[PDB]
């Protein structure tokens, strides 16, 4: 359960490798949060869902 | 701590700064700026642009 820079919700944490130059954190067109930047390192970390739709 | 990636510092004169794009914090509305900068490491040229809101 996730509180970054103010979005929560619940999902799997993971550290990437893309280089994305500007901004804090990124949302979808639903408004879902996929990724947010340590203000640190500049380091990019994408968000997933826990669950996802089966058939 | 200053990140290692920092590319652009923008200034309004309504007190809010933006680092790489994002309005990380604001001031009280600012009336004159005072700076004294210079730089080896910036290729050729770097520049200081003085801007007004357009659509
Ligand atoms: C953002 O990045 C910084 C810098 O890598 C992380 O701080 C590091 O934390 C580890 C684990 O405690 C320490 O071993 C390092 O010495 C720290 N480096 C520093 C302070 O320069 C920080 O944890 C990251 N933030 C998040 C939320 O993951
Ligand atoms: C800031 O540094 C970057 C590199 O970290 C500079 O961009 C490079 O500029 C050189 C010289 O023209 C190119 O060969 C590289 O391909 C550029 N790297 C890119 C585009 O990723 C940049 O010019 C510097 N900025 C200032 C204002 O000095
Ligand atoms: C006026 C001197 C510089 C201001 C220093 C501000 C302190 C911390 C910077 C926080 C913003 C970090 C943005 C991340 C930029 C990036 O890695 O792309
Ligand atoms: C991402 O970084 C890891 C760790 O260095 C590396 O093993 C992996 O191959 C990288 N992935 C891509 C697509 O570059």
């Amino acid at each position: 359960d996730y509180n970054i820079y103010g979005k929560t919700g619940i999902g799997i944490i993971r550290q990437t490798n893309s280089t994305l130059l500007s901004g804090l954190y990124y949302t979808s067109l639903s408004g879902d949060l996929l990724g947010f930047k340590n203000v640190t390192d500049g380091v990019v970390y994408s968000v997933t869902p826990c669950d996802v739709s089966a058939q | 701590t200053l990140p290692p990636s920092v590319k652009e510092i923008a200034i309004s004169k309504w007190g809010h700064f933006y680092i790489n794009g994002y309005n990380f914090f604001s001031t009280f509305p600012i009336d004159c700026i005072s700076f004294n900068l210079t730089t080896s490491t910036s290729g050729a040229f770097w520049t200081i642009a003085y801007t007004s809101y357009t659509e």
